[PDB]
């Protein structure tokens, strides 16, 4: 129930001469590849990214990919020749391939296309499909793309075959990144709220990994139920940041604390109290012309 | 050009079997086909390859494409005078109505007929009605005259059906006089 | 253009004034996936921002990092501005250390 | 089930003239296609569609211009015919559920004649079989003649007793040149049909051949003096 394993693509389609495709390949939450429209060739982020891969084993695939790109290209071009009153420029398709990893191989396959932001297509089993919700129209160059079984042959050994037996590989290859453990960082702020007399206490948690979480405002051992969790940011270095807010009047500061557990922190939690002597210290060091 | 017919030109002799190649560099490849076309005439469809290696054979017409060399061959058994044509090489690079074929310049196969009894006699037929040059030999052959005034025709194969003869004829107007640019068989009529 | 971007603003590491630091502003939610990512200090184009490669989440919205080599003080401003079709201006959100 | 048909077979042309071409077709093709065959080059892609409506630009889509009406019918238009331009074009239609399955037309030819002065008709003239081939072979060998006829375009048949025959029947596949240094010249024909001597020997048995010219239509009213050379058959008989 462990990983995901994604390859992302993103083709847009302006006008007839102007177009252009970008790719980016995603382990987890670590980037492991990149390919972009001006380069010929798919570029490693990881030292690992290659996996078990035999030098010809991956120019198999590079060499399959690169055809398939320029092929892709040019079968968009001709379909909306075809679709002519129904779909015309601009084009956005988003592409979503790979497999999920799980215990004894379970390695669960999908390739899900987005057309113009919508869901649109899946293929699955033998050949593609509308899913429920996706316009009429698409019905027909469905039909004219199932009619090439070669395109589906090779694109059943991609998911059922290649998929799992690649990841297999980046999993043991990148064991080392994929378990490593960073630890977060947490400093204390505060800003005016809405209402008159009340203050909005931010507690910032920065360059944690892997992912889960857990912070809350507290006083004493009674957890605070005003916390609002904020959404994960990445930071640069494929490490997270979160920042969790309280609402409270103003004067009553004191006593709260910012409590956060983590898997790298070991048992000890960091509890940091509002009128520290770090947050004083930190605090001094942050002053400006608001 | 990315399809290449090699040779440009073949000769058999009637009865004998004949072989037509075909290479190419389109990417990707999923189908090979041939086609037969007569003079001012379309393209017949002889055979359609899919396979990485592959073998399809449609009556005297027999194929093999190999893939990995990007190249197929053609093979016609048993050659007629029928297959006096021009044959004609094409890759579909796609698996779907999206995807365009590339057609080769093509191969001009000209059959030369086995004639048994060389009987080599020149006729007049006159006027009419107000020269032939039949029973010719097979391999040589009679170059148009450097003339203007005497009009003559290159070699012509026809063939009765029930009684199973073939000839080679050359007509000639404006008798002996005649046929003088090559070789000429010495018993002659 | 049919979605609008969220734009955050938001720094590496617990800011130090005089001390050095990397500022991240991290854009999402938007579609079509073109789109003009430009950090500003004191309103003036910084020329070192370096692009994180575009990539998109499970709901098929678009995202992407943008991050840049800064030094916080007491009077300098910080910013990234966003050009996108969705909005008719462009839409800049300043660095608010304090929320 | 059906067939891909192409008209005009052959077309005279002239020098700016704009020329049309037309293409029907049975199948339920959405998918149809215009080539040009130029000699010793491969077939290059002009027009193609996918119905209404539909006119896609192929390779050579300069000078030329297409247009589909219906699902049936395919047009191909030239805009301005170049002066000495000889060549093939073939029509073409495909399925879209099936890329394998394409069927193509029986062709057309062109010629583009400056000027209309120049186009004229065959005349033709059987021979009757030689006496001294009659012992020598027994056999008959009668000769088919056509002169002076401009274009290009021509078919030759034997006919015996009303009935076509292709037994023992042989036509030049290259037309002669009445004056071979011209810009355009007249050209001449031969055709041999050979048969049994005895099959010859009564003269109750018909002997027939039949030349089928393509000259020019009715609508376009031509200006000389002498019978037009419209599209007519000329034969001779023995
Ligand atoms: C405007 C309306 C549009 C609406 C929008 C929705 C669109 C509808 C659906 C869109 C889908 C369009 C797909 C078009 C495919 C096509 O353009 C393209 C078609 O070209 C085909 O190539 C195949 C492979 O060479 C050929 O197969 C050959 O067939 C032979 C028998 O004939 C043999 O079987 C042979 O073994 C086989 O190779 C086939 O003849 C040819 O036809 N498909 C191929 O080349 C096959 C490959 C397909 C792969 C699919 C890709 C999925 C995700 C890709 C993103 C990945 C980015 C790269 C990341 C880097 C990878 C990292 C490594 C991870 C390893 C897994
Ligand atoms: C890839 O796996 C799929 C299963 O997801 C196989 O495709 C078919 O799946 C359907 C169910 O949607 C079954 O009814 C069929 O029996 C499967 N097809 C066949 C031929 O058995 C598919 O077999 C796999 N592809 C390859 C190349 O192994
Ligand atoms: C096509 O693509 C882009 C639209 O963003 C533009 O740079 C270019 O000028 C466009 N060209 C035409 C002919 O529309
Ligand atoms: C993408 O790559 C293709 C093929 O190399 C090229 O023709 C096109 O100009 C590129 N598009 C860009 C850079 O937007």
């Amino acid at each position: 129930k462990n990983y995901t394993f994604r390859c992302l693509q993103m083709s847009s389609f302006a006008n007839r001469s102007w177009s252009r495709t970008d790719s980016v390949v995603w382990l987890g939450d670590l980037q492991t590849h990149r390919w972009s429209n001006d380069s010929a060739t798919i570029s490693f982020t990881k030292p690992w990214s290659q996996g078990k891969l035999s030098n010809q084993q991956w120019e198999k695939l590079q060499h399959m990919f690169q055809v398939y790109r320029v092929s892709f290209t040019r079968d968009i071009q001709e379909l909306v020749k075809m679709m002519s009153p129904k779909e015309d420029y601009p084009i956005e398709i988003q592409l979503s391939a790979g497999c999920e990893m799980y215990p004894g191989n379970a390695s669960e396959s999908f390739l899900h296309v987005a057309f113009q932001g919508k869901y649109v297509v899946r293929f699955w089993g033998t050949s593609w499909q509308t899913v429920p919700g996706a316009p009429s129209w698409l019905d027909l160059p469905i039909k004219v793309l199932n009619a090439d079984q070669g395109t589906s042959a090779t694109v059943q050994m991609l998911l059922n075959d290649t998929c799992p037996l690649f990841v297999r590989g980046l999993l043991e290859a990148g064991k080392s990144d994929l378990e490593k453990q960073e630890k977060p960082v947490a400093w204390l702020s505060s800003v005016p709220s809405s209402a008159h007399g009340h203050r909005q206490l931010v507690c910032h948690v920065s360059g944690f990994y892997p992912k889960p979480v857990w912070v809350m405002w507290m006083r004493g051992d009674q957890e605070q139920q005003g916390t609002h969790r904020g959404d994960f940011l990445p930071n640069a270095d494929e490490t997270w940041y979160l920042q969790a807010t309280l609402d409270v009047e103003a004067g009553e500061e004191a006593g709260l604390a910012c409590r956060v557990k983590h898997s790298s922190l070991g048992g000890q939690d960091i509890i940091l109290y509002w009128g520290s002597l770090h947050h004083i210290l930190d605090a001094q060091k942050m002053v400006w012309n608001h | 050009t990315q399809v290449e017919q090699s040779p440009q030109s073949l000769v058999v002799r009637q009865g004998e079997n004949s072989v037509l190649q075909c290479n190419y560099s389109v990417t990707p490849d999923n189908h090979l086909r041939w086609f037969k076309q007569d003079t001012g005439k379309g393209l017949v469809s002889l055979t359609v390859l899919v396979d990485q290696k592959d073998k399809t054979s449609n009556g005297r017409y027999s194929a093999t494409l190999d893939k990995d060399a990007k190249h197929s061959t053609l093979h016609i058994t048993a050659t007629l005078l029928d297959d006096t044509a021009t044959y004609i090489c094409v890759v579909g690079d796609r698996g779907s109505a999206l995807g365009r074929l590339h057609f080769g310049a093509g191969t001009q196969l000209i059959v030369i007929p086995d004639i048994q009894n060389p009987d080599p006699a020149v006729y007049q037929l006159r006027d009419s009605k107000s020269c032939l040059f039949t029973d010719f030999d097979s391999q040589t052959n009679v170059s148009q005259s450097k003339d203007s005034d005497v009009y003559i025709t290159d070699k012509c194969v026809l063939d009765m059906r029930s009684m199973d003869f073939k000839s080679n004829s050359a007509v000639a107007w404006s008798c002996a006089n005649a046929f003088n640019n090559s070789i000429i068989p010495e018993d002659t009529f | 253009i049919q979605k609008t971007p969220q734009i955050q603003v938001y720094s590496r590491h617990p800011p130090e004034n005089g001390k050095p630091n990397i500022l991240n502003c991290y854009v999402t939610q938007f579609h079509p996936p073109h789109i003009e990512i430009q950090m500003l200090k004191n309103g003036k184009k910084i020329p070192k921002v370096e692009m994180s490669d575009m990539s998109f989440s499970k709901d098929w919205s678009f995202y992407i990092l943008a991050h840049t080599e800064f030094t916080p003080t007491e009077t300098d401003t910080y910013a990234c501005r966003v050009k996108h079709a969705s909005m008719a201006e462009p839409k800049t959100v300043y660095w608010d250390r304090d929320m | 089930g059906g067939i891909i048909t192409q008209t005009p077979k052959f077309l005279i042309g002239q020098e700016g003239q704009k020329l049309t071409l037309k293409c029907q077709q049975n199948f339920n093709h959405d998918t149809m296609y215009w080539y040009r065959q130029d000699s010793g080059k491969g077939l290059r892609l002009i027009y193609y569609s996918y119905g209404a409506g539909s006119t896609e630009k192929g390779d050579l889509s300069e000078g030329y211009d297409a247009s589909r009406e219906k699902k049936s019918s395919f047009s191909l238009t030239v805009t301005s015919a170049q002066k000495n331009e000889m060549a093939v074009f073939l029509c073409a239609s495909g399925s879209l559920l099936d890329v394998r399955e394409v069927f193509f037309g029986k062709g057309t030819r062109l010629t583009v004649v400056e000027d209309l002065k120049n186009v004229f008709p065959p005349e033709v003239a059987v021979f009757e079989p030689s006496e001294a081939e009659i012992s020598h072979t027994q056999k008959a060998t009668l000769v088919c003649l056509a002169t002076g006829f401009y274009p290009d375009h021509v078919e030759l048949s034997w006919w015996v007793n009303g009935k076509e025959v292709h037994s023992g029947v042989c036509t030049d596949p290259q037309p002669l040149k009445e004056q071979p240094a011209l810009n355009d010249s007249r050209y001449a024909l031969s055709s041999r049909l050979r048969v049994s001597a005895t099959f010859w020997q009564n003269p109750r048995n018909h002997f027939r051949c039949q030349v089928q010219f393509y000259g020019l239509s009715e609508n376009d009213e031509w200006t000389q003096d002498r019978a037009k050379p419209v599209t007519q058959i000329v034969s001779a008989e023995a």
